[PDB]
């Protein structure tokens, strides 16, 4: 294999190129360019030798790319839109959506389809006036009027069922039926024909106009709406997505009802989060020591127990903790009533509400620092702890002259990570507290275990405005530009 | 863009989806169209993803709430029964489905709250929420209770505080008047002041859950609980001999749980609307088709006349079905999630003394109205 | 304080590295073991400061067992022959670091850091971390650091060994002033000859796990119990020529050298259980061989490899009959080559005789220094 | 005093496994009790089988005497859950171990701009995210199938992008290695591939068990993802599946302990085989310092 | 292949270990590299190896620049002086390794890996890992690695600092053979005064990041160009005392001694840059003393310490007005006590003369062995 590198190499260059033209058909324009320079980098890298290092990297950078950096991208460009459920579709989606819109502009008669030999007749029955119509033999096949005349006979073919009607219901709707009186009747379903029409028509320029009413209404892209005409003041259904510019960003800064439990709510998310940190990593680093220790006669069974909290989903556990929590009921005021004569006001009071929430969240979190540690104590060799001994050293001196600065280093990316996590952990306080108990004046509704998404989530999705996704992206956004700032700095 | 000459249709997993695929046969069988039926996880939060694009299922099945939602998207058809298909199901469940005047599903099945007690501790159950208060200290004598319900979600207390003049937005004929609120009136205070009262009383605790008050019912420790049909089978499992009837009047007028509509919606995007109407009016919409999927799941009270008359037969549906009618039908507008977070959170500072009664209901007038 | 080992024995599973060492080392006794790479030096070193389990025997330290006790515990340290520092820890920290554990007297700390700092050059070196510094300098850290603890009992493994010969020196001589200032009981292990024979009370030679022999470094040298020892105390080693014994007398044994004149020289060794006929390994070390034209006995052959030390020169020299080199030391620098005829003298007093087993006839002539 | 030490330790690991596992019995005992219920006795009073029997693939007799068929595959579900995980992690370390390699041992421009970026961007909170991978899935489909929606491929896919803090994780512990191992390899004739494998990665083992650990265990509990994905019932991962049980009023309390029971088994199992790679010492006698 | 370093500069920030380093290793010659711990030796073989960055400078091996080449390409082997071994494969892996990554012949790998591991007496060891060795079988485990491999180019740094004075002797020797059968260039560190002496076909001697001197063994020996280099080379060091020139001819130099009684000897060295009544340094090797009774030139004063080496005795004598003590080395065992009086003499045909700069005074006496 020496000349098969480059046949292989173009041989997987033949798949790229032919898959982007292929994606250039139908108009996959994003993706064909996309995908065009991400395997381009590729075949460069892999190509010649100078790049060598960056084929370590590219197929991890690749992945990153597709699943951690587009939706990040799409994220933040839809928060410069008023994407939410009162905005929704396309503006295309939504004209189209407009068109097949339709009233009843007359009379309503069921129909039954008759054969006459191989040909067919179409019956209809004015139920209103007792009279019934019928047409001459006709052949199924395209747009076709019928002239129907009104009739004391019956059809000589037997009335065709459903399974009939339905294979022909595309011809079927097809024919307009014509009244003796000259009036048009079409097919509205698969038992009646009626006078059924559009109730928008469009225009040319892009005028829609009702055919009921007589008003015009022409699509403004400033709020995304077809909406009356010089704008009137009515606006249709449904309204279609269009660029905000800045206006989600500055809403936040705008309104001074969402600022106010802000800063409040802030330090608590921070404050979870550093303790929630500090305790997973402290108990999982100890346990993690432990449950190596030589002399430890039963590690290989603790060990295993330890971690179970994270075999299960947390979903339930959350809601288990929930229950046991329970201020008058549930099993650990219980316990606290029975032995020391109290039972705290877990869901009540705030101070005690947030020792709950962090006391569940270590019990979530500390497995995953152990299991951490577990493999980071590997890289210490041995022969440290012999000197140490030999320096005199007992096993809280090692512990902290030498176990804990050796792992510090390595911790400290994913403790800041932990800490990004943890800011956002929206799912363990809706699930817990729900965010209470409740702050007391917060115009727009806050808790004391709140943190910062869970009052945002609330502000988007609730609050009685639909749910505003280019509002929770643009929040998004600025609490990622804080996180990242808060990083960074730290 | 969703396949002609077939019908897709979307229903939770807890319907009777293999009834519903029985129906769907006979579609088949006199069609030629098959009809698949599906029960995704989160299906009432895919749906608008998928339909929006123009893509899902030709038919959903959901509480009608959300699809107040979805019309105002613009995912759902109008539809079109005319005045004798309409007249075959309670007018009230017509209200149900209106968004801007027009009808965009049809309903199913109706669902809300009843009083369920035990005939064993209590033969006769009392007709109103100020009988309770005697009752239960009478019932702490033999070491039991009267009543445990969730006090936690306003779902559940709402029935009471609603009774003598709350509610949560006007319904004038077919627009709900999205700054009318009635969560601060004196009938909001007097129900939750009833409520509190029954804590202070040590007849109820503030923080009774859910799961505490069903393990109550279900091993005899109380008489009463406060439940929807999907209890029930819990109850037949606990062999507790229980009924189901209608909840207690305050100050002489009725209990009014929220109404919950199983409501069948058409797709938008669908090119088969007519093959969905002919399957939903004609096909589902009989006594033989709710029979089929009530069979498989059962469905409660129902909407068509018909067969909830021979349901009714059933003292639990019958009680159901009148709970329902004197209840408030859930709007169908985005300013509800507002309201029953600012509710829950009003009911639990009145329980644990956080604040007044009037305060705390005060308050959460005030969050949903600006 | 004293170090004691009785019947002491390691196994690894089943493989006998220590067999059943006895050794009483005296407090304030400078101890120095020595024996082949791979005999069992610091294995014995590391069971003494616990870093290593006893399979049997009993350790006494300060007339104290010491067999199930904590390292920590047993008032040793010890100079690592991998030195284990601290990587994370510059040289001053490394250098303070048991001294920390102990009582931190900031002012004590420093001072004992910088005198000792000092004597091993490294004062320009306390703010480096081990990987910004040499192979040696890396080693000496490792000496600070068990000097400025100052143990009831030290231990030094192969401490030297990467050290230049003049600063090798300077350090042989403060290990020597700081063992007289104390007065603690000091075991060191090395190779260096010159080491074990300046620094040592008393030389424990190992072989493949047993004790060869303990004794005075010239007690070693003139006097060796066995071939072993022989050949291991003395660099360039001792010679070795087979010889069969011809005639006894009552206080000195009378051999017959291999080469083809056989020629029968009489040496004053111990006679008690030698027989007539016996193969007995003959001794002389190439300090001890003589000018040819001196002596009596000579030993002819051919010179094969010359080394020139500049203060000394080295010829191995093949006598016929005979298959290893006899190797001969001579003062200064001499003008000889491979392929020259070279003859020396054997001094019959200095000749040592070895048994079959590898035993020796305890020599009777009287060496100077051996009290 | 090492004996003492000893036994405090064993009654305080006793004590807190004792506690930390309280609220999992609870959950066991949840799955064994009749009905459907979140609360009640640890050892319930009305025991049931009946839960587990479904889960097992077992028909059920119930009370008024027709048979109930397991709703659901459960186990077919397991199945799903251990091939994506398994062939998730497997990818997640590959991917994050060669990463780290080119971090750890490399100059190139940009790299400690990229560890930044990377560890910055995986911090973002993409709240649209869903909405993103379902529109790259739904055209990833039409020209590579085997990975686009409905199918496990693309699950597994859309994992292999969360590397970012395991190639922190595993950077950091090959800089704990002493280069000069790989130095003398080089000298030796070793590429940097041979280098890597022959060298490095044998003495970096028990990081490689951390990464896959702890990459298991996430692909196993991952419910948004995979049911936006995912819609054959039968290709349904056992966190998808269970989502069946929760319902707006009422969840099937017994159905799902018992399948969030089953979700640990796999998980212990992994843990378990990866401590014979867990271990101390591996670099003993390497280097001289 | 040659090795050549051109005007070779390392720094690390402002600190620098190598500067204008010219050095010119022919092909197949056999360098020694020695010099303080701490001067660079190290340094300059990691320079070469391509592990560390040169500053400045160029290095060319086999005539190609191979400043920028990565390791693996420079036909280079080394034993580290941490050795460096693979601690997860066993010695016969450790040994076989490099030829395993070339397509070698399995049983090509077992036959020399044998005969390798027999030199070095490890064959008992093949199945053993780095970890279950002594640390002086592992540093044969880094030699055995590196000889299996028969680079273009051998470093070997400080490679036989942990082993018996038995064997270092026997490596020393295989080393030597090696050289002489392969033909290839080896470059060797050592602290060792005989292995540098005996293999070395040129000595490299360094200082502080400089080159002092380059010479064949005896050269620098006999002929050191200054007081480091003579201070350096031969161990115990050279004596050194002040000297005042009272005399200058062509072709000697006439010095006062210290002492009290003035005594005034003419030495045969250059007189280049020696003025009369400057202040030189005396330098005469304590193999060179000699004994009084056949002594002209008599230092006399009071012994303070006495080293008995068995072979020889080391005696150290404090001589008013030289702050420094004078050692001297006799032959054989010698009774003397400490205080004792001793006189020695002072031959001025090896006594080194150096200037107030440190230069030496080239010696114009002729030393047999040196061209
Ligand atoms: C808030 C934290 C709460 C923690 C909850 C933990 C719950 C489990 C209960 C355990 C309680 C600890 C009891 C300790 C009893 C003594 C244990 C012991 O004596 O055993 C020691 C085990 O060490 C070891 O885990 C180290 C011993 C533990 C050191 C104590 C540290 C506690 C403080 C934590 C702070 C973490 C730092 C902050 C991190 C950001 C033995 O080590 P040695 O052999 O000497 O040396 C190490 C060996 O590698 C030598 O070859
Ligand atoms: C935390 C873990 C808990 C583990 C769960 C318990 C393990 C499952 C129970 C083992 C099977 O226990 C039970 O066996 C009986 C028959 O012996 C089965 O009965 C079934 O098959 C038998 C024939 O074999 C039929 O006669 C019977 O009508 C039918 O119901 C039942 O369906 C099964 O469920
Ligand atoms: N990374 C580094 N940064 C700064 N200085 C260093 C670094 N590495 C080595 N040094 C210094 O550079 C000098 C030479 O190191 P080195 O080449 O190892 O000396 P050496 O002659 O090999 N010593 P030895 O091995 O003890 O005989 C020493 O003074 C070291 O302290
Ligand atoms: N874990 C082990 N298993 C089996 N044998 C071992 C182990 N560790 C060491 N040995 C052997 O035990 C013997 C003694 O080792 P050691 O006590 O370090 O010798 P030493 O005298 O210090 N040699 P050196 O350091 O080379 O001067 C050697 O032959 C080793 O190869
Ligand atoms: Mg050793
Ligand atoms: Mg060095």
């Amino acid at each position: 294999s020496d000349a098969l590198k480059w046949s292989v190499l173009g041989l997987l260059g033949l798949l790229v190129g032919y898959l982007v033209v292929l994606m250039y058909a139908q108009g996959e324009y994003l993706f064909a360019i996309t995908t065009l320079i991400l395997s381009s980098a590729g075949l460069y890298i892999f190509a010649n030798r100078k790049a060598y290092a960056w084929r370590y990297v590219y197929p991890g950078m690749a992945g990153m790319g597709l699943f951690v950096l587009f939706p990040l991208v799409c994220t933040i460009a839809i928060a410069f839109t008023n994407y939410s459920s009162t905005n929704q579709l396309t503006f295309e989606r939504a004209q189209e959506v407009l068109l097949d819109r339709s009233w009843q502009a007359g009379k309503t008669y069921n129909f039954g389809l008759y054969p006459a030999g191989d040909e067919w007749q179409l019956a209809l029955s004015d139920g209103e006036t007792g009279k019934n119509y019928l047409s001459d033999a006709f052949k199924f096949g395209g747009e076709q009027k019928l002239q129907l005349k009104e009739t004391t006979a019956q059809p000589e073919g037997e009335r065709a069922n459903l399974r009939v009607i339905t294979q022909n219901r595309q011809a079927l709707s097809d024919i307009t039926a014509i009244l003796p009186d000259g009036n048009k009747v079409m097919m509205s379903s698969l038992r009646q024909f009626s006078g059924t029409q559009p109730l928008y028509t469009l225009d040319g320029d892009g005028t829609l106009t009702n055919n009921q009413s007589g008003v015009k209404y022409r699509p403004n892209n400033q709020i995304g709406f077809y909406q009356s005409i010089n704008w009137g003041d009515e606006k249709l259904s449904p309204g279609y997505t269009v660029t905000t510019g800045w206006k989600n960003f500055t809403r936040v800064f705008t309104d001074e009802g969402i600022q106010k439990p802000f800063l409040a709510i802030f330090v608590w998310t921070v404050v979870f989060s550093l303790i929630t940190v500090f305790l997973t990593v402290a108990v999982g680093m100890v346990l993690a020591c432990l449950v190596q220790w030589e002399a430890l006669r039963g590690k290989a069974v603790y060990r295993v127990l330890l971690i179970l909290p994270y075999a299960v989903p947390s979903f339930i556990s959350i809601l288990i903790f929930k229950g046991l929590f329970n201020q008058s009921f549930g099993e650990i005021n219980m316990m606290l009533s029975a032995l020391f004569g109290v039972k705290p006001a877990w869901f009540s009071d705030p101070t005690t509400a947030r020792t709950m929430l962090i006391i569940v969240n270590t019990w979530l979190g500390y497995p995953y620092m152990m299991i951490l540690c577990m493999g980071l104590l590997k890289a210490i060799p041995d022969d440290l702890y012999e000197a140490s001994a030999m320096d005199g050293a007992g096993p809280f001196q090692n512990f902290f002259k030498i176990t804990l600065p050796l792992l510090i280093k390595p911790l400290t990316p994913l403790m800041i990570a932990s800490f990004a996590f943890n800011f956002n952990n929206f799912v363990l306080i809706q699930l817990l507290t729900n965010g209470g108990p409740d702050r007391l004046g917060t115009t727009t509704p806050a808790g004391y275990t709140d943190l910062l998404v869970n009052y945002t989530y609330r502000i988007a999705f609730e609050g009685g405005g639909g749910q505003d996704f280019g509002l929770a992206a643009a929040i998004a956004t600025l609490i990622f530009l804080l996180v990242g700032a808060l990083a960074i700095v730290n | 863009k969703i396949e002609e000459g077939k019908l897709v249709i979307w229903i939770n997993g807890d319907k009777g989806y293999n009834g519903l695929a029985e129906v769907g046969k006979k579609f088949e069988k006199d069609t030629g169209i098959k009809v698949t039926v599906e029960h995704p996880d989160k299906l009432e939060e895919k749906f608008p993803q998928v339909a929006a694009t123009g893509d899902g299922p030709d038919i959903i099945f959901w509480a009608h709430d959300r699809f107040g939602g979805y019309a105002q998207s613009g995912l759902l058809a109008e539809i079109t029964p005319d005045k004798a298909f309409q007249d075959k199901l309670y007018p009230f469940t017509w209200d149900a489905v209106r968004y801007n005047g027009k009808l965009i599903a049809y309903p199913i099945a109706v669902e809300a709250l009843s009083l369920i007690y035990n005939k064993d501790l209590l033969p006769n159950p009392p007709k109103t929420w100020e009988e309770i208060p005697a009752l239960d200290k009478e019932l702490k004598a033999k070491g039991k209770s009267a009543l445990m319900f969730n006090l936690q979600e306003p779902y559940f207390t709402w029935p009471l505080i609603a009774a003598d003049g709350g509610y949560a937005f006007k319904y004038e004929n077919g627009k709900y008047d999205i700054k009318d609120v009635g969560v601060d009136n004196a009938g909001a205070k007097a129900g939750l002041t009833f409520l509190v009262d029954l804590i202070k009383n040590k007849h109820m605790n503030a923080d009774t859950d859910y799961s505490i008050a069903e393990a109550a019912f279900n091993k005899g420790e109380t008489a009463m609980t406060i439940n929807g049909p999907w209890a029930w089978s819990n109850i037949d499992t606990s062999k507790v001999n229980y009924g189901v009837t209608v909840l207690p009047t305050f100050k002489g007028q009725p209990s009014k749980p929220f109404v919950g509509v199983l409501s069948a919606g058409i797709n938008a995007a669908s090119p088969n609307k007519e093959l969905a109407k002919e399957f939903l009016e004609n096909y589902l919409l009989t006594d033989e088709g709710l029979e089929a999927v009530n069979k498989d799941k059962p469905l409660g009270a129902v909407a068509l006349k018909s067969y909830e008359e021979e349901l009714a037969k059933d003292p639990r549906i019958a009680a159901t079905m009148e709970n329902a009618q004197k209840g408030e039908i859930m709007p169908n507008i985005p300013q509800m999630s507002a309201f029953w977070y600012a509710v829950r959170t009003a009911v639990i500072n009145a329980a644990s003394g956080r604040q007044t009664v009037d305060e705390a209901l005060k308050d959460a007038q005030t969050r949903i109205t600006k | 304080a004293s170090v004691q080992l009785q019947n002491v024995t390691k196994a690894w599973g089943e493989v006998v590295v220590s067999k059943d060492i006895n050794l009483d080392i005296h407090e304030g006794e400078f101890v120095v073991f020595v024996g082949p790479s791979g005999c069992g030096k610091s294995t014995l070193l590391r069971m003494i400061a616990g870093l290593e389990t006893i399979t049997s025997g009993d350790l006494f330290i300060g007339e104290k067992r010491m067999n199930d006790t904590p390292p920590a515990e047993r008032g040793v340290g010890m100079v690592f022959q991998s030195y284990a520092l601290y990587p994370h820890l510059s040289v001053a920290e490394n250098m303070s670091f048991g001294l920390k554990l102990a009582g931190a007297k900031k002012e004590v700390i420093n001072q004992r850091v910088n005198q000792v700092a000092e004597v091993l050059q490294l004062a320009h070196l306390l703010d480096r971390k081990p990987k910004a510094l040499s192979g040696g300098q890396r080693q000496r850290v490792a000496i600070g650091r068990t000097l400025v603890a100052e143990p009831s009992v030290f231990l030094l493994d192969e401490p030297l060994s990467n050290l230049d010969a003049a600063l090798r020196v300077q350090m042989r001589i403060e290990i020597s002033r700081l063992h007289k200032r104390l007065g603690r009981t000091m075991i060191y292990v090395t190779h260096d000859q010159v080491e074990a024979m300046t620094l040592a009370d008393k030389i424990v030679v190992l072989d493949a796990g047993r004790v060869a022999q303990v004794g005075k470094p010239l007690e070693l040298y003139h006097y060796p119990a066995d071939r072993f020892v022989a050949g291991f105390i003395g660099s360039p080693k001792m010679n070795f020529l087979p010889v069969k014994v011809t005639a006894t007398a009552i206080d000195q044994v009378q051999v017959e050298l291999p080469m083809p004149n056989r020629q029968q020289v009489w040496l004053p060794v111990e006679s008690r259980d030698v027989q007539v006929g016996a193969n007995m390994s003959l001794g002389i070390r190439p300090e001890h061989l003589l000018p040819s034209d001196i002596a009596d006995v000579i030993l002819e052959g051919e010179v094969q490899v010359v080394e020139q030390l500049g203060n000394e020169t080295q010829i191995h020299i093949q006598i016929p009959s005979i298959r290893q080199n006899l190797v001969y030391r001579q003062n200064d620098v001499v003008l000889v080559e491979e392929g020259a005829t070279f003859a020396i003298g054997l001094p019959p007093e200095r000749c040592h005789l070895f048994r079959e087993d590898g035993t020796a006839c305890r020599r009777l002539h009287k060496e100077p220094g051996v009290a | 005093s090492q004996k003492a030490r000893l036994f405090i330790t064993h009654l305080l690991l006793l004590l807190f496994i004792a506690a930390i596992m309280f609220p999992l019995l609870m959950v066991v005992a949840i799955s064994l009790r009749q009905g459907n219920f979140a609360t009640g006795s640890l050892i319930p009073e009305q025991i049931s089988w009946d839960h587990w029997k479904l889960a097992l693939g077992f028909s059920v007799e119930q009370a008024d005497g027709r048979i109930t068929p397991p709703p659901f595959p459960v186990l077919l579900w397991l199945w799903n859950s251990v091939k994506v995980a398994g062939i998730s992690a497997i990818g997640i370390v590959a991917l994050s171990t060669t990463c780290a390699y080119a971090f750890a041992r490399m100059r190139f421009p940009g790299k400690a701009t990229l560890l930044k970026g990377m560890l910055i961007f995986q911090m973002f909170p993409a709240v649209l995210s869903l909405v993103a991978l379902y529109a790259l899935f739904d055209r990833l489909g039409e020209y590579i199938p085997f990975i686009g929606l409905n199918t496990h491929g693309g699950v597994i896919f859309a994992y292999l992008g969360g590397i970012a803090l395991h190639v922190w994780t595993i950077k950091g512990y090959f800089e704990t290695i002493d280069s000069s191992l790989e130095e003398a390899a080089a000298l030796d004739g070793a590429t940097p591939w041979q280098a890597f494998r022959l060298v490095l990665l044998p003495l970096s083992v028990p990081i490689l068990a951390v990464v896959f650990i702890l990459s298991f265990i996430a692909a196993i509990t991952e419910v948004p993802v995979a049911s936006l994905l995912l819609r054959d019932v039968n290709s349904y991962t056992l966190a998808v599946g269970m989502q069946q049980y929760l319902n707006p009023q009422n969840y099937l309390w017994g159905d799902f302990a018992a399948a969030a029971v089953m979700s640990a088994l796999p998980i212990t199992i992994v843990f378990l085989l990866a401590q014979r790679w867990l271990v101390n010492g591996l670099t003993a006698g390497g280097v001289k310092g």
